[PDB]
């Protein structure tokens, strides 16, 4: 997901602007639907929804507008219990027994016969949440006499969520936003950045409910088997169940008991601009750093970004530096319309040059013993411009490369939090004979696949709508792409389809500004509204986005009324 | 009394709901979104209550991907039930104001309202319009569904190891 | 997987004739490749192995001819084993401790980064088996510190496989075949039918290796745990690891420590026909059912028959009767190759018309409180003749009912063993709800494939080569059909699809006769020699398959050489 | 050793090999399986063998349905290692008549010259012919894969079960 918010400094307007890029699913109950809510005396909102949900979580009103990303902070943790010696159902806590809450369920069944029978499960909570089998990730990790797991998730005790987002509905102002998200404090596992009507500086914040746990905790809590895991989840703590002096912390200012204090969670205004794509905090602005935050945020000049992370900063310093080759050096709702689906590829633009010159000569290889005729390959990515776009021919071969590079020791110039953007850089001589094998079966697989080397993308990246192929763009950010287009489909399966359950992709986005005249927002929905194939709201949407037309969609009453597609309906029942 | 909300549809079906109170504010994005997506709908309700296998088979998967992933019906019925228990319902309603009660529950009659549409006839949702988990809900059915998308950073991802927490035999 | 085998009787002939019809995979090492052997002075064998396989398990040389399908013999078992205190991997055998074999594994394992990495683990065997752990299948059953687990695969010290296949290879006579097939009884996993030159009778067999246990055994040695789930897996010994009495018995006929004596392994021979279907050795020949043998090989007489089962059967029967709607009343070379891709479907055959008599009048329903229109779908099946060949129409919508239909109590009349190919039977009328609310389903599912409801069978069916999709025929199973073209593609997802991995399907097919002249052999391989695309071999026998034409496959050096596509070169190497 | 093998195609490609012995019947037969099979049989001996994770990953399934089914490489890898141990193909090897030994050999030796002849060049076997886990096998890999194919009415069908068999913590 990605989300960026300007303010004036960088709109050259009287207001900032909100892009929101949620990469998310394209079918199941999860997946976004857009809708506006117009509310007598209460609120005017538009945006979108979980299929499922109420009211609006990503979209704006004639005040405010925001989006949200998934964050790397930490909303859950483990804690190891020590069993009673000869009850496995109860645990210890300062010496003292403590029964499990148990619960016998009964869940109906239906067999292959077309039978229905029934299927019985005793499961347990503890004080700290249920009981977790830990037992696939390592067997020592089984439930036996001595000790057992449970597993705290914070959000399990948030009932605050639903009423942050509706009173974002009703927001008449950035301020109020803020002072409502810090009230609540109850925003999930996502980050969140906004831009408001007649406010300079946009607003980044990952501002929600975290497990709190201190320093002390993490060094005199862990045990043994967490010691072990902080490897695979870092940042999860892993406690002693049996010592009340390792339950999750309460601040002063915290909202709910066992989560971290509004204060010492971070945040950032800014008139230039604020944006996330997936990473800490660390790099809301990467003029201004933010760091000092609790561990469990994620690191802040420790690890190197990903791809889409360097990407997508990159693409705003050269915006505002006019550097991007697109008009003027402001982000204008036109501009940032087009940048945000440049198809730019971090992957290719940084590192296909350095890989072709270490590889591509001579072009006829020896690898694992055989000879490999790499000529057309080469040819190919030397005349990409490394972007992914419809009408670009070899991108895929890109992918089909990138994602089979080891990563181990390619790069020779190390991550410098001094450099973020352009670090880790430059390709290991090194790894020469992996690179060509990486290369040697990318080749193969597009074989495989039917494809040309330098099929047009828009030929490989496609959805079916009405039995015709829609030629798409983008890729997955892996490679550094911004604009992301992910299937889930091996490409030697008929290629990058996106009809089946593709990966987290460009679902509803929206650029929304503030102008004199009122709230404007151009949006999209790829897959469209409906998942019924017969609807005409199937397939609509999904035409335009294949050819980059964004919709001005309707919010004021004149608007909507005055809309070339306006049908109204009244629906009325006894409550 | 009643609920009432007028729904206005523009370019691409966008749906511009407009009410006189939450309640019918609820109805009203309740009818559209089963209107246009009743079969995900229906389906994604079995699982909040734990019924997927009584209708698609305990070793089947989830038919969709989530927040949840793809587990096989028994242990997300198992995960649902026990974590998204009648008591973790009464909490997260008790805590709510009125406007969203009243939301939810339009929410749940305007979904009701299109099963009743979608049961009757026409040629929408042709694929799943005379199953049998094709059917009313309740508010807590539908606070349940939003009780579960708070777990997706916790809970959501050890659903099988949560149901299958067992101790020793 | 299905195989006829048909004495003079049947033939009318001097010799009699063999179908071999393995449904088995389409694509991976255990498919299906055809070949010859021609070895100077030892072996001139012609027909298919397991790709990795040097020799042919199964086709026909110039005396004999035989076909395998799996059996309902189960091939191995399970021993409970009672751990020493303080040391689980050791375990008491009659009192005295006995240590577990231990072996330390480290296997490189290639990370989702790039590097590669050890795992090791330590894994043991006993002196039944490996140890197994049966923990998935029930929590009660994890290896404790009281109690263990192990199996037994009489296959695991069964070296003797290959050589049968090889001696038969060479056997010049169904009396050596079957001389070779009691003397090594080392047959895995398969049923056996032999036909052979000149000889009168066909051959069926179950003889390989299967676990040996007594009666007396059943009742003793099954341990608690084992009593739990013998319903789970019926007739598979799980037997006390603690006790000696609880191993496996030699009887003096017994090729293998542990295997059943050949005498007591059951066998038929007949100038009629003998036949199997996956169903167990009971019904070899339908007028002449084999009683008597051990369990574990499965029900003769208790359980009933497969709906395929019963179309083999039927189809023999009314072969031989002359009332299949072919020329005469024997099983002919010419006839046996069309019978044999009828695409007959037994369901519809007996109960469809049952089903649209019950659920049809009226045809506008209420199912789960919706209003259904289901009149197209009624009119479709009741236009349809049963069959699912390529012009077929509605074959699948039968296919989408079919496996939706719960079986419990649906029949009136029930099993009986005097009667096991026309029961059970019986529509019952208290399940119309129950048929309209699968029915209703079946048609949504169609009209979600993008296929009508009449679609021809051809559409639905299909492989592609060369980006052409060839139409194909046949079924599944599970709904009656003989001729199997079964996939494991939803048809919600492009139909029923060939081209990803299906599910056991007409793969290596051959009709085999010994005429004056010399063995005349007509085969197919359905997918094709070469699983590269780019060969002239992938598509070209699937092309054949598709349009329903036989190869008649050359054996004799003159066949070989007078083909229109001889080619031959050498190779060699020191 | 001084293997000698005539290869006859005919109609669809059916192979049909005439030799003096069965040393060179094998190695006509490995040679022609290979040609056809090379990318499914040289993915099969990573399986025998236990080699699966080194090349394809641990966690990733068995790329081909089988007897064996499809469980995942690491498991799969055990399976062979710890079933079809060396001691098991020494004493499957025993009791071999002299001429199947010799067949193998050839077998191993024929599949083995096509693997140097893809390697070489070629447009033949495009999508593996460059990879590492097409490459030269031994007779007891051929006596892996014949071993294998006997279990496949029970070890095969515990395979995971087998691999994951580990006394109490
Ligand atoms: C990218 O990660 C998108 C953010 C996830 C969905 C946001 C919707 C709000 C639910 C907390
Ligand atoms: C049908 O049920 C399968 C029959 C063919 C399987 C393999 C045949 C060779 C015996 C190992």
């Amino acid at each position: 997901s990605n989300m960026y918010g300007f303010g004036t400094a960088a709109t050259g307007e009287g207001s900032g602007l909100l892009f929101g890029n949620p990469h998310w699913y394209w079918k199941g109950p999860d997946r976004f639907y857009q809708a506006q809510l117009t509310i007598d005396g209460e609120a005017n909102v538009s945006g979108v929804s979980f299929l499922g949900l109420p009211v609006i979580q990503i979209g704006f009103n004639d005040s405010v507008a925001w989006s949200h990303t998934v964050s790397t902070a930490r909303r859950f943790g483990f804690f190891q219990l020590s069993l009673v010696p000869g009850d496995p159902t109860s645990y210890l806590v300062d010496g003292v027994p403590v029964k499990m809450k148990p619960a016998t369920i009964t869940v109906p069944s239906r067999n292959a016969d077309g039978s229905v029978s029934d299927v019985t499960r005793t499961l347990y909570h503890s004080e700290f949440g249920p009981l977790v089998n830990l037992a696939g990730l390592n067997p020592a990790l089984a439930w036996s006499q001595q000790t057992a797991f449970a597993i705290r998730d914070i959000n399990g005790e948030n009932f605050r969520t639903l009423r942050t987002w509706m009173r974002w509905n009703q927001a008449k102002s950035l301020d109020e936003f803020i002072a409502i998200q810090k009230e609540e404090a109850g925003i999930p596992w996502v980050n969140t950045v906004a831009v408001g009507r007649g406010d300079a500086k946009a607003w980044y914040a990952d501002i929600g409910v975290v497990p709190n746990v201190s320093p002390a905790q993490l060094a005199r809590c862990t045990t043994p088997f967490g010691k072990a895991f902080a490897q695979a989840l870092p940042n999860v703590p892993f406690f002693d169940g049996s010592r009340s002096e390792c339950d999750w912390l309460t601040d002063a200012d915290s909202v709910q008991p066992g989560a971290i204090g509004v204060s010492r969670m971070p945040s950032l205004q800014r008139d230039d601009y604020v944006g996330n794509m997936n990473d800490s905090y660390w790099l809301a602005n990467v003029h201004a750093p933010l760091t000092g935050y609790p561990a469990i945020f994620g690191p802040a000049g420790t690890s190197a970004q990903t791809l889409r992370t360097r990407m997508g900063h990159t693409m705003v310093l050269e915006r505002l530096a006019g550097t991007d080759g697109y008009p003027g050096n402001k982000a204008t709702p036109a501009v940032v319309r087009e940048m945000v689906l440049g198809n730019r590829v971090f992957s290719a633009e940084r590192f296909k040059d350095e890989v072709l010159d270490l590889i591509c000569t001579p072009a006829q290889w020896t690898v694992n013993g055989a000879a490999v005729d790499a000529a057309q390959a080469c040819a190919v990515l030397a005349a990409w411009d490394n972007r992914g776009r419809k009408d670009s021919r070899g991108a895929h071969l890109w992918d089909e490369f990138w994602s089979r590079v080891p990563t181990a020791s390619l790069f020779t110039v190390p991550f410098s939090a001094a450099d973020p953007l352009n670090t880790p850089r430059g390709i290991n001589a090194a790894a020469a004979d992996a690179l060509r094998q990486a290369m040697a079966t990318a080749v193969a697989r597009v074989g495989q696949s039917g494809y040309a080397l330098d099929a047009p993308r828009g030929e490989v990246l496609y959805v079916t709508r009405g039995g015709t192929r829609l030629p798409l763009y983008g890729g997955c950010g892996a490679m550094g792409y911004f604009t992301i287009t992910c299937s889930e489909n091996d490409i030697t399966q008929g290629g990058y389809s996106m009809d089946g359950q593709p990966n987290a992709s460009n679902s509803y986005m929206q650029v929304v500004s503030f102008p004199a005249s009122g709230v404007q927002a151009h949006t999209f929905l790829t897959y469209s509204l409906s998942d019924d194939p017969a609807s005409p709201h199937h397939g609509d949407y999904t035409k335009a986005y294949s050819a980059g037309q964004w919709l001005r969609v309707p919010f004021t009453e004149a608007e909507i009324t005055g809309n070339a597609d306006y049908r109204t309906a009244t629906v009325k029942e006894l409550e | 009394s009643t609920y009432s909300a007028e729904i206005r549809r523009t370019t691409m079906g966008v749906p511009h709901i407009k009410a006189g109170n939450w309640g019918s504010a609820g109805y009203g994005f309740g009818y559209v979104q089963a209107q246009d997506n009743l079969c995900t709908m229906a389906d994604s309700f079995l699982t909040y209550r734990g019924e997927r296998s009584r209708h698609l088979g305990g070793s089947a998967q989830l038919v969709y991907n989530s927040t949840l992933g793809r587990p096989r019906n028994i242990d997300s019925d198992f995960f649902h039930r026990h974590v998204i228990s009648d008591e973790a319902v009464d909490r997260t309603m008790a805590a709510q104001p009125a406007k969203l009660l009243q939301m939810v529950e339009g929410f749940a009659a305007g979904y009701n309202r299109y099963v009743r549409e979608a049961k009757a006839g026409g040629s929408a949702h042709a694929a799943c319009r005379s199953e049998a988990w094709v059917q009313p809900i309740t508010a807590r059915d539908v606070w349940r569904r939003i009780y579960a998308a708070n777990l997706a950073g916790g809970y959501s991802n050890f659903a099988e190891a949560i149901a299958n927490a067992q101790p020793p035999q």
